[PDB]
């Protein structure tokens, strides 16, 4: 009768150890799984906000270096672009080729966030320039970061709503050319040559992505970006491969998977070419410089010797290079995993929800423009605030209904106003953080919660069948 | 990037 | 043998009791998982849409007032405002004060429904004013909720698309000040000064937050608000703490945990000071007034005895308090858990886009103007409707190309237009609501799943321990 | 003693087999779970984006046609459509109705793509008119899909940003009425009589649906419409119903639930009443004409025999049956599990952040418009370009500060080409795939892992129960 | 769609 | 919360 008893106690046992295989190679397998919740208790960190001028050169800069004579370079590098042939005519009619064959004056002409910003309030306390570091970006030039991670160690919101956030009256600064003169469209750049303001809601102590990242606000109107905070917190090995690692760049930056990204491809291009990308992150390589940069390009409008015919062809070996590899770059992910790098362990991101209002009204535009003069203009007559102040205090103070001239006033006041400024609210609209959590699909404690009731007794029947087999 |  | 034979049972029901134990443990810690998943034929509710003007005040009834000798509590308030120092001097020279301070002059000043709707449309279905129950909110005086919950049970949406959804085509009442006049721009105000409306796309039967949960949007464009139905559904106990009660506010709200922080904030101002506050929530408690209430402020503008110096300071201990708390509430979290509250089991939320259109065209701006007259403006000759629609109905019947005076006449008519009109659809993008349900992540059946198996041969093998040990 | 192993022994039977029924049942309910992960590494595949223009006919072909003598049948329609009396006066005094009457001329009306898009450049390439598909949707006359499926097979996103996408500078063709013409506002219609372009960005080789899933743009402003891809993956039998289907529709659709609903909308509408809707997607199918078809209509208007007296009822049978249906379907979701229908297997949705911004700048639009007549424009002197590039020009050569006149011609040119001139970028944000993958809550291989461990031992103990029961 |  |  033991034949049939030794017979289902070896199929059962065989059973029974093919199922814990099964099991212990479901757990070899780490397998994670991504568990959504939301979390109303714990604090947001208030993101960092990089706001950009669309336009990056000002045209109050250029005018006054004209009316001086520290624009020679200007008008020697306009009169250079303009004279000689050269690939991609686009990119070198551009500003970016201005900003990296030239960058002391690019600098010069770009903008500043005193004329830039003009009012500033944060958790219903004020804030000035002082709360924003600058940066450079070609195509964006100057970029400033509120809430950087470099000032103050971090920023925090404990409340909702757009009074308990940023508020930003930035003005854009956009002044009429000169009497004769008008930029070149760049027709291969799809974001410049417009007015506006070009924010950046990216997590705080990360680098910023003006173009990649960014959406563009327009004067005149007051846009309230309101921001649901998303944590994404991923798994370490061996679950996963993120790091809790920082980006180098040219600082410190907390690291994004995109930024990193970026970043490789940065010093690829420095790798295949000897040159450098303004449309990528800078680096600050010795001895490595801009791609497009032509560095005789002084030398050669200097036509002190006439090899150089009218409307010849100018090599530009670098920038096509460059291009080479970009659209290589572009048009092939396969670069991705060489340069590897990881995704943060922990990540935060923002649903931003963007609400445009006219603003402001015809009514507030005086007092505003008082307090704008009270605190940041006490010069340059020649400005639009000044103009349109002008206008609005003849109207408050004539010395019924509005006349036809008062009418015009009004509106040529309005126009002015609203063709320069803006108010930008960012705020967080709930403080309930969606926490999108990796945790691991079959954990050690489950392994043993689904062994060890079989393992227990029949490591005990292997001891039996030894007994049995071989004494 | 600019003309007269 | 048997020495064998008890050590190994031993051990083994050792491990299998431990497994038990972890398995009853994990029961014990009642965690939950949130599970999303689309359900397409579920009946969408939809959501309730407060439509607030982000100007509270009207020009137009101010000028009226004017006019009339009706205003004198105003002329005296402003009289009062300006000539006294008052700390938080923006907070006073602000419209709230103006509320808190002479409640029904406000009122009368406030925009109406009527002067606010001109137009609107449910479902294909012609509605009015009637559909929208009228509420007040300091900043944000007349706040008119469609889908209240109050005048019918619900709406459903059967069907999507702009179509089958919310229109309103509102006029904002933008109407030129007076002659010599001229508003103040409060900075310590992050919202208003802007021209537009301001909506609350809410849960049904929830009270709306203008400020903190609104966005605004713009006159002369249609804004279309796509709304994708989101169901979050809780568990009551043992696995959470959320209830489906209601808020009592001034009315019964449908419960949403910020809502419910609202009037908790109200309610421990009440008690901290024995004021109240018109950015939180009203509660009507008596003898509660608003804080920044100066009781006697009629009586110290009427400088009957000569105590009130010119440009004095005023104390407002009650306004200086509220601020106290106010800050201490919105930088720091630690009262959310005090007067607790809880998440309502079942809630409803929209992701909503905005996108907006240059609205109406000029074609169909005369076609317009002639509807929104024939149906609610028999008055009112000096209106922005009507200069308007004489522009164009001299432009329509002159009695080729537009002469440069037509192109003026059709320019100032749709300025006018644009400024004062807009359109805005709310309307579902699709019926398929993302239903975000907490489950038991290791249900009592689970339990019984992984438990019994080994259960019902454990307790007999135990009951063959107690028979084999004392017997 | 034997009595007690038999009991203990049948009662541990019971539990175990009741443990594995619950487990088998657990399996035979064929439960789904929503898995939601973040794919950095899987190819984006770039939308399909149906760009239409939200004012349907253009002005200036009318009014071509009413200075020829071809535009009789529009001047006879009108003159039909105002002298008789109509039910629903309103839809036929719309634009959807003259197209269902007499489509060649409004074909011959509407907008064509090479006059309503300007320049596109997708990827850093240069695309044309050759890369959108036509296609006609009523009141939204002709609409155009790049990336539509059928020219070539589909296109990738392998890099992120505004730089490497769609971007179209698209002109709305907003022309000025004829000298004595203004357009009817359609008031049962909440999404025309608006300047912009309606954009459907909707996935790849799906039909578009421009009035529920589209998002209107505006003309003047750059708008940047970012994309986030997610990817839903669902389950065939048998844990789902999904098929990889393709709707039929005009031409083959990649399947999409609320399209395929849509189609069986029009297929119950056809067969209920013997027409067809211009509001659902179109069928021809023979028969079958639009509902709303007045067959005789130009014989009614020539009233050759006076049986039609002035403003007379015509009777429109028809139309009032397709508003009964389409009311009835409309209100009523019960239709949608009869035409069945099943959501696509695999079906890619995105979330968009739109964000506008004032374009083009004063300063580019000279050199703007000298490329855009370079490239499209050799005719029309009597033309918003033409004029605007006039004025423009004699700016940027006169032959200091901007005179009176000099800043009058500046903007009314800004205000003409931001009347007619919109930017719109249509780009990945990230190329990180949100994954709702649908997985088996409990899998096979789960049920084998939950039960062997058991069944192994436990069959061979029925097997001994057996032995011991009957012999 | 469009009267005189 | 005006002046003149
Ligand atoms: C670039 O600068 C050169 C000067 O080096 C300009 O050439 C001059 O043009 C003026 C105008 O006719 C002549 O009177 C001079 O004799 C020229 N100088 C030369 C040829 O050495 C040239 O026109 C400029 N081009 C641009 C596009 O700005
Ligand atoms: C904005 O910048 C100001 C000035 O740098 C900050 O004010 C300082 O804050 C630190 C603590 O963070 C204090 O120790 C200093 O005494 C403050 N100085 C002044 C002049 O106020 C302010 O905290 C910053 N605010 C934000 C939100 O970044
Ligand atoms: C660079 O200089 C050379 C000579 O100085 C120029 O060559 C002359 O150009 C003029 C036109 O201005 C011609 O009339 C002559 O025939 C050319 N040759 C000589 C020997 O004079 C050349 O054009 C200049 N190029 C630039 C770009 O300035
Ligand atoms: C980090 O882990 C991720 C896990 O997703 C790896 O991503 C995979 O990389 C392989 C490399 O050939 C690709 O084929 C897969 O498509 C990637 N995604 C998967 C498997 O989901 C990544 O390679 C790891 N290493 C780094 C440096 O990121
Ligand atoms: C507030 O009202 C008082 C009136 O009680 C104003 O004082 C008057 O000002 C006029 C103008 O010069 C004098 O002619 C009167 O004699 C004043 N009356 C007094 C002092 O009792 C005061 O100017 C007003 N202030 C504001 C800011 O409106
Ligand atoms: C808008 O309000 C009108 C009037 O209050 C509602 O019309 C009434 O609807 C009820 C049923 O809900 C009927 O019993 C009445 O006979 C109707 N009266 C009139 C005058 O129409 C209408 O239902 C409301 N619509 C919405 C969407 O709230
Ligand atoms: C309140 O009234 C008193 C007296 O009626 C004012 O005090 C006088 O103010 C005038 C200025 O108008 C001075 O010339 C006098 O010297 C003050 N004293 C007296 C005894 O007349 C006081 O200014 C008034 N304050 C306000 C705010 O109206
Ligand atoms: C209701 O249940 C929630 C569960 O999240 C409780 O929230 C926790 O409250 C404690 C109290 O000190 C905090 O420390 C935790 O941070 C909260 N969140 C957790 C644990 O995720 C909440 O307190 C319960 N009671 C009420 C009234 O909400
Ligand atoms: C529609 O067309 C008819 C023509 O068939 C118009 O009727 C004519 O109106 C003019 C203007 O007074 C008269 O001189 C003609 O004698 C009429 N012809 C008739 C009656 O056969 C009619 O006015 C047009 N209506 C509209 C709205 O366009
Ligand atoms: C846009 O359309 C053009 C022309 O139809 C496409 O260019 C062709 O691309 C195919 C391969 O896709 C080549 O075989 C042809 O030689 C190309 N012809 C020309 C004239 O360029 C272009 O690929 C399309 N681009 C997109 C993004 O759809
Ligand atoms: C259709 O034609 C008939 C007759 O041709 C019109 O009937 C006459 O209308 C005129 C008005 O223009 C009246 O004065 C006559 O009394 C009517 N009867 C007769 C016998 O002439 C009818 O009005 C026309 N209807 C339309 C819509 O054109
Ligand atoms: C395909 O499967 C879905 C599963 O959700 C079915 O949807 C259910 O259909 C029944 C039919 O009466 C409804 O009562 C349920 O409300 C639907 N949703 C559920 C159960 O979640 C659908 O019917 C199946 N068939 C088709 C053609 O879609
Ligand atoms: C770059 O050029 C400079 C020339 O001054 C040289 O000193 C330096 O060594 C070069 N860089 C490297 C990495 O050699
Ligand atoms: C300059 O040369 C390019 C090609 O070499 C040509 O397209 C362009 O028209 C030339 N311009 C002038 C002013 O000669
Ligand atoms: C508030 O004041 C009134 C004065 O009329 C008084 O009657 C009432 O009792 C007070 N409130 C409370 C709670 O006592
Ligand atoms: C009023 O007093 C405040 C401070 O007490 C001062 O800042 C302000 O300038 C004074 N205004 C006038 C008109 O005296
Ligand atoms: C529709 O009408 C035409 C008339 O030419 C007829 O030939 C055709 O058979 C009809 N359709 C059907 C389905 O019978
Ligand atoms: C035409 O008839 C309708 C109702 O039959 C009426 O409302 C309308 O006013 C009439 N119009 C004219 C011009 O007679």
């Amino acid at each position: 009768r033991k034949v049939i008893w030794a017979l289902m106690v070896i199929i059962g046992f065989t059973a029974a150890t093919l199922q814990l295989s099964l099991l212990v190679r479901k757990y070899l397998q780490f397998q994670v799984v991504e568990l959504s919740e939301i979390k109303d208790s714990m604090p947001v960190e208030y993101p960092s906000v990089t706001i950009c001028n669309i336009e990056p050169i000002s045209l109050r800069k250029i005018r006054k270096a004209y009316n001086k004579n520290e624009s020679q370079n200007l008008k020697d590098w306009l009169n250079f672009t303009q004279t000689f042939h050269f690939k991609d005519m686009s990119f070198m009619n551009s500003i970016r080729a201005f900003y990296e064959n030239l960058g002391s004056d690019a600098k010069k002409i770009s903008h500043d966030l005193r004329d830039l910003l003009i009012h500033c309030r944060f958790n219903r306390e004020e804030c000035t320039t002082e709360n924003f570091t600058s940066s450079f970006d070609g195509n964006y030039f100057n970029c400033f970061t509120f809430n950087g991670g470099q000032l103050r160690d971090q920023l925090q919101m404990h409340a909702t709503g757009p009074e308990n956030g940023l508020s930003l009256i930035i003005s854009i600064e956009k002044d009429e050319p000169l009497p004769g003169t008008y930029g070149v469209y760049n027709f291969e750049n799809n974001i410049l040559h417009s007015a506006g303001v070009r924010v950046v809601v990216h997590a705080p102590g990360s680098m910023p992505s003006p173009v990649d990242h960014g959406f563009d606000i327009p004067p005149g109107y007051s846009s309230s970006v309101g921001l649901k905070a998303l944590l994404h917190t991923r798994l370490s090995e061996p679950y996963g491969n993120c790091t809790e690692d920082s980006l180098e760049g040219i600082q410190t930056y907390r690291n994004t998977f995109f930024a990193c990204l970026q970043l490789c491809k940065q010093r690829r291009l420095i790798r295949e070419c000897k040159c450098k990308s303004s449309a990528l992150p800078d680096l600050s390589v010795e001895n490595i410089t801009f791609c497009g940069v032509i560095p005789d390009w002084k030398d050669i409008r200097r036509n002190v010797t006439g090899e150089y015919k009218m409307n010849q062809t100018i090599p530009t070996i670098s920038l096509a290079c460059e291009a080479r590899v970009q659209k290589q770059l572009n048009n092939d992910r396969s670069y991705e995993t060489e340069c590897g790098c990881y995704q943060p362990c922990s990540e935060t991101s923002y649903l931003k929800s963007v609400s445009l209002s006219y603003w402001p009204l015809e009514f507030y535009q005086l007092s505003a423009l008082e307090r704008f003069f009270s605190q940041k203009n006490p010069t340059d007559q020649q400005h639009f605030m000044k103009i349109a102040q002008d206008f609005l205090s003849r109207l408050a103070h004539p010395q019924t209904s509005y006349s036809l001239s008062e009418k015009e006033m009004a509106k040529e006041a309005s126009d002015l106003i609203r063709q320069n400024l803006l108010r930008l609210n960012i705020y967080l609209e709930d403080l309930s953080v969606v926490e999108y959590r990796q945790l691991p699909a079959y954990g050690l404690a489950d392994l043993f919660a689904d062994i060890g009731g079989t393992l227990g007794l029949w490591m005990g029947i292997s001891v039996l069948t030894i007994m049995e087999l071989m004494e | 990037f600019m003309r007269f």
